[PDB]
């Protein structure tokens, strides 16, 4: 699963992670989210031809093969109307549709609107460690557009993906506004006689996908590019 | 005309209760199939089971779908509903178009979809409301049975997450927690989760 952010009017890269034992077309889907998913188009291989859906500008979906086995779909002219989880797909011998992966795709008017995520995180109360006997910690990353994020739980160098819970969509910060930054709460819980060894290290680290190297940018501030921002805490002594 | 409809809104299943998916669809077609699948959180579509127009009902491990062929509804049935079963369900329609028969040319007809999240039957209900101090502060809502709705927070100052599911694989023990907090110097823990509906006996600390 990857995330792409682009600005209007430019063009995109959408690639397809699917390995197909048999390759003759290879369909393109997309999914809004309150939309059905629909194809929008697919590769023949043998002939090098893009077969598009009627209603569909010419030239708007190019579907690149640089190697053998891989395939590439090209967008032009991007609107936030582009924005979604494109697909790659292709029928198998099963006759079942396969679909690799997938790749979600967010187009802004104004690349001013993405912003990397504040991470906080905050100590277990007292009371649960006396109470419920274990400590519960919570991590939040606050401010950050477009929606792709990944928070990852790291405990004494190591990932830790059990005793550890994360929404499955972040909020808005601002639910009236469309392009309003998002925010987002994990927990991690542990006994309290691991909580309250001070040696133990306990890292909230979240995954952002920004610009580029290749994106422009000419703002004041930091370039929101592609950024890896964590938060620490250490166990308590009680 | 060739069309998919899934009507239901979000449904809300216990873990190891039956749920069942609703499904029809038009088509001018003599000979068909019926795609299930499942569209994890992370975005992965996953394929289920294949129903077939002149082959019988189709059950394969937990899933099982119930075909009414003059009715034209495909239902899908998810009997064990474990927690990693929660995930967007889609219903798709295998699309002729060439008179001699299916091609690999030939695409699905996909559903608005119906997302399904299933919740865990608390043993040991503790409902209580922590207030957590920061490294520089949340409240957090914690132990509560999952038959408790969250309601979320009525002024726009304040932001309140949904129930999320905790496991420890270790100590084989599961529970629903919470998140709320605000920008708001003066906010008290007492006060933040007023709209939503909540257990008479919610434990609070003594404030300090």
């Amino acid at each position: 699963t990857k995330s792409v952010t682009r600005p209007t009017r430019s063009s995109a890269e959408i690639t397809c992670d699917l390995t197909v034992i048999n390759a003759f077309y290879i369909h393109w889907y997309l999914h809004q989210e309150g939309k059905a998913p629909q194809r929008l188009l697919y590769y023949d291989v043998s002939n090098s031809k893009d077969v598009l859906e009627s209603g569909l500008s010419p030239g708007k979906y190019y579907t690149h093969t640089p190697r053998r086995w891989s395939w590439i779909l090209i967008l032009r002219n991007l609107i936030e109307n582009d924005s979604g989880v494109y697909y790659c797909a292709t029928w198998d011998r099963n006759n079942k549709k396969l679909f690799g992966s997938g790749t979600t795709l967010v187009v802004t008017e104004d690349l001013k609107n993405v912003f990397p995520p504040e991470v906080a995180v905050f100590e277990p109360s007292e009371a649960e460690i006396s109470h419920t006997q274990k400590a519960t910690l919570v991590c939040l990353a606050t401010g950050f557009y477009p929606d792709h994020v990944e928070l990852s739980w790291w405990v004494n160098g190591k990932e830790v993906h059990s005793g550890v819970c994360t929404d499955p969509q972040p909020l808005k910060e601002q639910p009236a506004l469309n392009d309003s930054r998002y925010a987002l709460s994990s927990r991690l819980r542990v006994s309290a006689t691991f909580w309250q060894n001070p040696r133990n290290h306990f890292r909230c680290q979240v995954q952002f996908y920004g610009l580029s190297e290749n994106d422009e940018w000419t703002q004041d501030r930091a370039k929101p590019v592609t950024q890896i921002v964590s938060a620490e805490a250490w166990g308590r002594a009680d | 005309a060739q069309k998919v409809t899934q009507a239901q809104s979000s449904v809300s299943m216990p873990v190891r209760k039956a749920v069942t998916l609703n499904c029809l669809y038009e088509t001018s077609w003599w000979s068909y199939y019926i795609f299930w699948y499942k569209q994890l959180p992370s975005k992965e579509m996953i394929f289920l089971i294949r129903q077939g127009s002149d082959e019988q009902n189709a059950k394969s491990g937990r899933y099982s779908v119930n075909f009414k062929k003059a009715a034209k509804s495909v239902a899908l049935t998810i009997s064990a509903l474990q927690l990693e079963d929660s995930a967007k369900y889609f219903c798709a329609l295998g699309d002729q178009i060439l008179y001699w028969g299916l091609s690999h040319t030939d695409k699905l007809i996909f559903g608005k979809g119906t997302r399904v999240t299933v919740e865990p039957n608390i043993q040991n209900p503790d409902p209580a409301v922590y207030q957590l101090r920061d490294s520089k502060s949340v409240c957090l809502f914690t132990d509560f049975d999952s038959q408790t709705n969250v309601s979320q927070s009525k002024d726009s100052d304040v932001y309140i997450t949904d129930k999320c599911v905790l496991d420890m694989r270790s100590m084989d023990f599961k529970s629903n927690s919470a998140v709320a907090w605000s920008n708001k110097s003066d906010f008290a823990c007492a006060n933040a989760f007023n709209n939503s509906i909540i257990p008479e006996d919610t434990f609070f600390p003594s404030p300090e």
